[PDB]
RNA sequence: CGCAAGACGGACCAGAGCGAAAGCAUUUGCCAAGAAUGUUUUCAUUAAUCAAGAACGAAAGUCGGAGGUUCGAAGACGAUCAGAUACCGUCGUAGUUCCGACCAUAAACGAUGCCGACCGGCGAUGCGGCGGCGUUAUUCCCAUGACCCGCCGGGCAGCUUCCGGGAAACCAAAGUCUUUGGGUUCCGGGGGGAGUAUGGUUGCAAAGCUGAAACUUAAAGGAAUUGACGGAAGGGCACCACC
RNA sequence: ACGGGGAAUCAGGGUUCGAUUCCGGAGAGGGAGCCUGAGAAACGGCUACCACAUCCAAGGAAGGCAGCAGGCGCGCAAAUUACCCACUCCCGACCCGGGGAGGUAGUGACGAAAAAUAACAAUACAGGACUCUUUCGAGGCCCUGUAAUUGGAAUGAGUCCACUUUAAAUCCUUUAACGAGGAUCCAUUGGAGGGCAAGUCUGGUGCCAGCAGCCGCGGUAAUUCCAGCUCCAAUAGCGUAUAUUAAAGUUGCUGCAGUUAAAAAGCUCGUAGUUGGAUCUCUCUCGGCCGAAGCGUUUACUUUGAAAAAA
């Protein structure tokens, strides 16, 4: 049992304070690890240079093809895999262009069928492409 | 696999490991 | 999960109990665990008996005995129908069969 | 239970009630005192001495006919041994303990019994050093013990 | 090794309103156990007890009645100032309409509520109701 | 009204089972 | 019919005993311990659990020495098989044995830390103690042994129970827990990566102790239920089964 | 990782944040050394070196925006090279001068407060019911909705005067003029299988395109893609990513677990640590109905009092 006295106070807060690094979200914000292994750096989103178009294949159970794009950040010159969301916005995206790219939602984990990707194109060429999706702006010339 | 195998192939890769590194 | 309190051996009190070997495979089994059987059967069968008592040159010599001390293990044991499965209610019961 | 043993016995003496002098002896205070003292002298220690009162000379308890132990007793007519009787046998048991080890050294149990005796000796050394009846530089050796026993 | 007797006591208390037996052996007694039953019995929980007196220290008989839900012990003894009894109440206490948290303060050993009216802060003993 | 509990005891494990088991009452 | 060697102590042998655990079974002697019971003996709080530290620690394994019966990793053959680098068989090295020095790991298990209190019943059993009809032995008296009937104290357990608990299996503890606090140590935080890499430390080695992260993943898992299945057992039926 | 006052969250306990206008510290590109002075190891002072960098007629000279604006760069990420000493205060020799301190405007959906996008009548229409016979029906006697029906009333968004404001000003407030029937002066952002409120309506596609935080939807009748319609959620706001708090009794002090789900060290001993059985119910002097110097062994605890920056 734990240990119940007036003067437990230092054996109980070390206790706590080693058998909180066994928490995974502990661990994980308290180490820099995973804060040095983040492609973004800490920050909710990263501008890139698109490299390439990608077809990444759904996970088993599905069957699709989703279309992302390989960027490269310019904050640190490290290349990820960013899923370009809606339909045709693949077709908005041009090589070598700049693209704002954000989480996927999962906090570093992957979301769906999309396997290893964690990333998201919100932006490319300065314009979002909800924007372009819908008509309201058109791509710079 | 039987676990006792796999720590026989881990401790065999372990002297293997210490022949690369001695 | 356990299937028998006694885990299926009479090692109450103590850590370590000598073992024996099968009488039928050789197979090292704690002897607190094995199985075993005292079987004392007439040294000759029962249809030896009368050529074998007609041809004695005794009267009434009665014949001897065998007295065999078999140890099975528990897969020696169930094959040769020496005890079976039992439900887990009937698992429990210790009273020998009646023979 | 016991300090070095799993054993939860239960046997110990039940005194009764009663703080009197029974009825049955007619030992007076000081004739007791005079019988203890006889007795120390003879070389024996406060429980063998006890234990001859009372079976032998009818006494059931030396406190409640002299008003004092026996061990007291001792003390104040100046005639007590140097260290406790508890701690002395201790010590005896463990010299011998060691003087067995010496030619039976694979005798791994008595080694194991040792160790417990000798962790006995340490407590109630430290126990009598607290309370000022041992010497506070003295200290059991595996050397000098046989020379106290 | 043995220690808190008045958890020991509490216990066998708790233990034997739950059988629903009408008496409990209590031992051995102390100061501290025999003021925390009278407090108890004067709020009607238990009823009267005999202290019964062997030359080493007491064992006590308490009567049961079966008013009795929980008694319990609070260990450590918390030093309990008058603002955290509201929240040792709250804590402890089943609802603000019955229930005890006794004390022990330089005024005695005390519920709660008579440690507001004299207004003195103490050592929670533990709680019945 | 009883629509919802007669489709839903044709497909207990259907596309339709969710929604019609929450339309019964929630 | 003998002789020699080494190993091992059957049956008796038990849900019996002892030991901290590992473990412990031919006789006899010596040696030092030990629990429990008994105690109107003694001390008088001397205690519980414990970082550090220390003793012991199956088997295998590692160094030297002795021995070397059996069995036997490896190995050599012979079989079986589509193939068998296995299961089976004949040999057989290390080892298995003892001595000294290492190693410190096991499903080292009750998969259940230790100390303390309370909470049902019953019949057994081991040790000690107490009481009592009666039987039997020491040729006859008490004592004492062996039984018989009870009681008490610790112990290995068992059965039973709507104590209570629990996801249940089950547990008189795994109960006295939202009516939550007796004391204390160790230790867990979804599954993998992984007890891995790395550093440190220990070891002659084998390895032991401490011990991550990146990455990956929606489940792994526990108990129980219904089916289906089984080269599991037991029953029953049928000339599309047999006799 | 500047510290604190403090902030977010919070049943109780807690968890996280605090560069940031107030207090304290530190620094002025990095180090170091000084002058002056009451006060500086000052940098809108000097002297060097180190880094960077400006002008040069090549001999030399001159640097320090982590002040206010404004550039570059960096990045997901942050505004004007504006006006004024009128306020608040500060400095000086000074009622008088000066102050990018500070104030005022500009940009501003960081956030917070209030708050429009219609209201009311008649007309019939889907209309109800304590209106009534007898359920059948009359339905201006008690209220919604078709509205490309009708009708006048009201008003501010806006534009524009005059004040008022203020150091000129702007804004708000006030006054007048014009200003509303698709009152087109036209509300959006996400959704409609479950969680979780709202369609198994229609068309298209056909494991494709895609959706989908999760479970899952899509392979020719898709309640889930792409659309149209309708519907509901909040609303001048709403979605997304990240961090964080509650949810999390999934860090458990309150308050968790450890037979089998993750887990008691193989086993004892043992120091520190933690914990530890009963017991014990106010006196010498001074100015005759007072006043006290105290050592009663202290500590914890509890209660009171003092002192404790505002925000």
């Amino acid at each position: 049992g734990k240990c119940r006295g007036l003067r437990t106070a230092r054996k109980l807060r070390s206790h706590r304070r080693d058998q909180k690094w066994h928490d995974k979200q502990y661990k994980k914000a308290h180490l820099g690890t995973a804060l040095k292994a983040n492609p973004f750096g800490g920050a909710s989103h990263a501008k890139g240079i698109v490299l390439e178009k990608v077809g990444v294949e759904a996970k088993q159970p599905n069957s699709a093809i989703r279309k992302c794009v390989r960027v490269q950040l310019i904050k640190n010159g490290k290349k990820i895999t960013a899923f370009v969301p809606n339909d045709g916005c693949l077709n908005f995206i041009e090589e070598n262009d700049e693209v704002l790219v954000a989480g996927f939602g999962r906090k570093g984990h992957a979301v769906g069928d999309i396997p290893g990707v964690r990333f998201k194109v919100v932006k490319v060429a300065n314009v979002s492409l909800l924007a372009l999706y819908k008509g309201k702006k058109e791509r710079p010339r | 696999m039987r676990a006792k195998w796999r720590k026989k192939r881990m401790r065999r890769l372990k002297r293997k490991r210490r022949k690369m590194r001695q | 999960t356990k299937k028998r309190r006694n885990n299926g051996r009479a090692k109450k009190g103590r850590g370590h109990v000598q073992p024996i070997r099968c009488t039928n495979c050789a197979r090292c089994v704690p002897k607190d665990k094995a199985i075993k059987k005292f079987v004392i059967r007439n040294i000759v069968e029962a249809a030896a008996v009368r050529d074998i008592s007609e041809a004695s040159v005794f009267d009434a010599y009665v014949l001897p005995k065998l007295y065999v001390k078999l140890h099975y293990c528990v897969s020696c044991v169930i094959h040769s129908k020496v005890v079976r499965n039992r439900s887990r209610e009937a698992r429990k019961d210790r009273t020998p069969p009646p023979r | 239970g016991r300090m070095h043993a799993p054993g939860k016995g239960l046997s110990q003496s039940a005194l009764p009630y009663r703080r009197s002098v029974p009825t049955w002896l007619k030992l007076t205070s000081d004739d007791v005192k005079e019988q203890i003292y006889k007795l120390a002298k003879k070389g024996l220690t406060p429980s063998q001495i006890g234990v001859i009162l009372r079976d032998s000379h009818g006494v059931a308890q030396v406190r409640f006919v002299t008003g004092n132990k026996i061990l007291r007793i001792l003390k104040s007519k100046g005639l007590a041994p140097d260290l406790p009787e508890d701690l002395y046998h201790l010590i005896k048991k463990a010299v011998a303990v060691r003087k067995h080890l010496e030619r039976n050294r694979k005798d791994k149990d008595a080694k194991f019994r040792l160790i417990l005796i000798e962790s006995r000796i340490h407590r109630l050394a430290r126990y009598y050093k607290t309370k000022r009846v041992l010497p506070p530089n003295w200290k059991y050796e595996s050397s000098t013990a046989s020379a106290l026993v | 090794v043995r220690m808190n007797v008045l958890a020991d006591a509490l216990k066998s208390i708790n233990n034997a309103e739950k059988r629903g037996k009408r008496q409990v052996l209590i031992r051995p007694c102390s100061k501290v156990i025999v003021r925390f039953l009278t407090v108890m019995m004067k709020h009607g929980y238990i009823g009267e007890f005999e202290i019964i007196d062997d030359h080493r220290a007491g064992k006590i008989v308490v009567n049961l009645t079966g008013r009795l839900n929980k008694c319990g012990v609070i260990s450590p003894r918390f030093d309990v100032q008058l603002k955290d009894l509201e929240k040792w109440q709250n804590n402890l206490l089943p609802s603000r309409q019955f229930g005890f948290i006794v004390l022990t303060t330089s005024a005695g050993i005390m519920d709660h509520e008579e440690a507001r009216r004299k207004h003195t802060g103490g050592k929670i003993l533990g709680f019945f109701f | 009204f009883s629509e919802w509990i007669d489709d839903l005891e044709a497909d207990p494990k259907g596309k339709f089972a969710q929604n019609l088991l929450k339309k019964l009452t929630g």
